[PDB]
RNA sequence: GGCUCAGGACAACGGUUGCACCCCCCGCGGCGGUCCUAGCCGGACACCGCUGGCAACCCGGCGCCAAGACGUGCGCGCAAGGGCGGGCGCCCGGGCGAGCAGCGUGACGCAGCGACGGCCCGCCCGGGCUUCCGGGGCAUCACCCGGUCGGCGCGGUCGCGGCGCGCCGAGGGCCCGACGCCUGGCGGAGAAUCAGGGUUCGACUCCGGAGAGCGGGCCUGCGAGACGGCCCGCACAUCCAAGGACGGCAGCAGGCGCGGAACUUGCCCAAUGCGCGGCGCGCGAGGCAGCGACGGGGAGCGCGCGAGCGAGGCGGGCCCACAGCCCCCGCCGCGGAGCCGAGGGCAAGCUGGUGCCAGCAGCCGCGGUAAUUCCAGCUCGGCGAGCGUCGCGCG
């Protein structure tokens, strides 16, 4: 099936290779699981038997994270609104798809409910008396099963916010 | 390429210091994992049939040892196949023989008799230390044998004594300048010195240099580099001392024995 | 040929009968039906008539198997996995493709599965006898929980040399003391791994240490 | 484990590194604290009984019963992953050459073990990839590559990586022979030949790789893209009571075809080992026997003026898993040499035929009336249980 095998590409001259064997089971890869956002239907994760007897878990739909404001040290579990920016491709933001580095929108009930009453950065108090936070994700759906991240802090928080006012 | 791992063994192919006959059979006992690893084990049956010959084939060897007949370090063993490496500990308590597993000069296995004092321990080579579960410190041997909170002046490639009935350290001996030690690979297995000189190059090897009561001066790498006391050895030696004769001496002596 | 063998099967007496059909005319109320669907017994009205039955199963002209979901009129080929029904594995994993017999009832059969479900007040031709006994504990104690003395009956059966089941999920001293030693090992075993730590700490005084710290 | 060498020419393979980018059954040694009926839990299937379908292969329905099987689960907080926690030019313990491991703390999640206690860690064998050097011929193949070269980001993987996808840039290789084409191309340890330097070969005993009619796909499992495991297409082949079912000897014997060329459809696990297992079973691995002028080694067809010894036969031992064979002991006692050549190279010559015909002759040459060379007899020479002819390699 689908492999990641060396054998079947080219030479660093351009030239073609050749093959003297059939395709082994240690080289293979499998079907992206494209996580997708909730915004019958409920969180679903599935488990992979894996090389070894190792479990691997991918997640298939989620809606909910752990979150962090490394500057105060607070941390909750926020529900995720929706994907915003993504570099790689405008694609996966259309279709709200969860992966590695994507910047997203939590809910502000979670940290509102306590904060917006000790001095702190002035940015992140502004977003909290507001409906949404800006947020980005830093485990891997697809390996772990789980969608976590951090707050945006300072140069990259106005780098995103710089690329995304005008839209 | 095998899709899986290995469970037989050519005779051609197997280790020379075995001293097996090209002619016994196609097949040799293929020693499984335990203490000691391949290249530095030898099978339990080689020694009860080949050497000590206590027996004339397998099945007999099986009978002997399924009816506890050998104790290997205070426990008994069933296996044929089990791995006896260095300074392992073979007692035969219905004919009142104890052994102890040696180098002879020239690089093979040999059981050296002992008494009752000092089988009640052996020594062991520590060359790894590790944080384990919980970052409880730990440390491991060359039989295969993890003990756990050693001694913080306890380091690596150090000699580590323990009790065969309990496994507790006792006394330990350092890796240093002057210290007699015993060589367990390569060319020079069997040899017996005391360190003059260590030289490290860094991320590659490092060298040994040792010289023997003669004045003779050899060298080997650290990684089978054994100590074996303080200037005096712990244990009861081969009647020789470590010398390895030239040809020509050797001539002589088969020559005298003929 | 052009017929059918109906077995019918008691599960409230445990007695089976079967009996022959040549005609099919009198039968087209059993075409259409599934399996798993009830079937009145007027069809037969001469000692069979005001009894409903279940159908359950069949063999086709050809011998092939009857499955279930398939709903339809014909036989056809699906790959079968390790556990299914109609497939007697070799391995541990393997797979077969083998031609079943449509769960839909048609003339193409040749015999039938039926039970009885409800039945008027007529007798039939068609006891349970019973020829083995309950050998769990909790069986035995149902038919003669938290019970301390543990003892049984033995009267059992008799064929001369008595023959009884022996009883399993039983505990006498044997268990009990296993038990009970087990739990006294693993108590010593963390108590001194615990005095092993305490003593190891009380130890490097002179010295920073890293342990996972007992929460709770 | 056993068979074979089709395919594959910066690959495989050989030596030398590494994983601070990895996985690992048995075995050995440790460790063993689990958030919110425990005198012992629940329901089934197999075998089996009754009733049945079909040519065969195959199975159906009903019914009581077991577990070191399945599910639930009694318990002192504990799996994966995630955020924060060192410096001020550099260097001078848990551990390193190397800021690597572990721990604390703020949040998530309740994975695994537990109705006779094993989750986890280390070692070991094995595997995966990876550095450096070596790694066929043709220039009547001189320019080649376009995921091709690099960068950023995600995904997938046991894991690094153009491995895959999106975006960006333009690169990479070449007379120190690229690219292309060919090979009656598996590689090495090694074999043949013989002053020294070298030439040719390397199917086959050990190691390593690859395959099981061709091409693909997958389940189980620590481990297989496995074929004496399953699914499909193609090419073949088989049984059918014509609706259906079924197969893969490059495993051991045996058969057809092909070719110049190659053996018994034998007996046994007693030995060496492997699998399971306590006083053992199984193994066409392997061993024993049979055919066998591939080939290698050792004796002999006489010595002597009479004695002696072989082969061979009839019996007894030894050996053998059972039997042969060798060897030993007794009574009778089958003594058999061919293949090449006799002009030179090259050691070895006498009559009768034929008449440039028939024929010899590796080369020179003979044969048209003595033929020292043809065909025959005599004699002689070389090697010898072996001799000669054909092809290939070294010399
Ligand atoms: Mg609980
Ligand atoms: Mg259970
Ligand atoms: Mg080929
Ligand atoms: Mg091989
Ligand atoms: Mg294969
Ligand atoms: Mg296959
Ligand atoms: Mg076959
Ligand atoms: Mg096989």
């Amino acid at each position: 099936g689908i492999t990641h095998d060396k054998m079947y590409k080219r030479s660093k001259t351009g030239a073609v290779q050749g093959k003297w064997h059939k395709k082994r089971k240690y080289n293979l890869g499998r079907q992206p699981a494209n996580t997708k956002l909730i915004v019958n239907e409920g969180q679903k994760i599935s488990t992979i038997r894996c090389r070894g007897g190792n479990i691997k878990r991918r997640a298939l739909r989620l809606s909910h994270g752990s979150f962090a404001w490394g500057s105060a040290d607070i941390s909750h579990k926020a529900r995720i609104l929706q994907v915003v920016y993504n570099s790689t491709s405008n694609e996966l933001v259309r279709t709200n798809t969860l992966v590695k580095g994507c910047v997203v929108q939590i809910d502000s009930a979670p940290f509102k409910s306590a904060l917006s009453n000790d001095t702190l950065d002035k940015e992140i108090l502004d977003q909290i008396r507001g409906d949404h936070i800006l947020a980005r994700i830093s485990s891997r759906p697809g390996q772990v099963g789980t969608a976590d991240g951090y707050i945006l802090e300072g140069p990259e928080l106005l780098f995103y916010q710089k690329k995304l006012a005008p839209k | 390429m095998a899709r899986g791992v290995r469970k037989h063994l050519k005779r051609l192919n197997a280790p020379k210091h075995w001293l097996l006959d090209k002619m016994g059979g196609i097949w040799a006992p293929r020693p499984t994992n335990g203490p000691h690893g391949l290249r530095e084990c030898i099978p339990l049956i080689l020694i009860l049939r080949n050497r000590l010959h206590y027996a004339n084939t397998y099945a007999e060897t099986s009978m002997i040892l399924q009816d506890k007949n050998v104790l290997i370090d205070g426990k008994p063993r069933t296996d044929p196949t089990f791995p006896v490496g260095f300074m392992d500990v073979f007692e035969i308590p219905k004919v009142h023989k104890t052994f102890r597993v040696l180098y002879d000069v020239k690089g093979r296995f040999t059981l050296v008799p002992i008494q009752s004092n000092e089988a009640g321990f052996k020594l062991c080579r520590v060359q790894k230390i590790f944080l384990g579960d919980k970052g409880m410190p730990y440390l491991s041997t060359h039989d295969a044998r993890t003990i756990r909170f050693p001694h913080p002046d306890i380091k690596t490639n150090d000699t580590i004594k323990i009790n065969l009935k309990t496994g507790k350290i006792d006394e330990w001996y350092k890796f240093d300048i002057g210290k007699i030690v015993m060589v367990t690979g390569g060319r020079n297995c069997g040899r017996i010195g005391t360190i003059q000189a260590i030289d490290k190059h860094m991320g590659s090897y490092t060298m040994i240099r040792m010289k023997d009561t003669e004045g003779t001066e050899f060298l080997t790498r650290l990684c089978n580099v054994f100590v074996i006391g303080n200037d005096s050895p712990a244990v009861a030696i081969p009647t020789t001392k470590g010398i390895r004769p030239d040809i020509i001496k050797n001539r002589e002596l088969r020559l005298r024995s003929i | 040929g052009s017929f059918c063998k109906v077995n019918i099967s008691n599960p409230v007496t445990g007695a089976n009968k079967s009996l022959m059909i040549e005609d099919f005319r009198k039968s087209q109320t059993i075409h259409g039906l599934r399996m798993a669907s009830e079937f009145d017994g007027a069809a037969l009205g001469e000692e069979y008539a005001g009894c409903t039955f279940r159908i359950t199963g069949g063999n086709d002209a050809q011998g092939f198997p009857m499955y279930q979901g398939v709903l339809k009129s014909q036989r056809a080929r699906l790959l079968l996995r390790q556990g299914a029904k109609c497939y007697l594995h070799r391995r541990n994993g393997e797979r077969k493709r083998k031609s079943i017999r449509g769960c839909i009832v048609g003339p193409d059969l040749h015999a039938l599965s039926v039970v009885l479900v409800d039945a008027g007040d007529k007798t039939l031709p068609g006891v349970v006898p019973k020829r083995l006994v309950p050998k769990r504990a909790s069986k035995i104690r149902r038919l003669f929980t938290k019970v301390d003395p543990k003892d049984q009956m033995l009267v059992c059966e008799l064929i001369k040399k008595l023959k009884y089941p022996k009883v399993q999920r039983v505990v006498t001293d044997e268990k009990y003391a296993r038990k009970q030693r087990v739990i006294a090992e693993k108590k010593e075993i963390m108590r001194k791994s615990l005095q092993q730590l305490e003593e190891y700490k009380a130890l490097l005084s002179r010295m920073g240490k890293q342990h996972n710290i007992r929460i709770y």
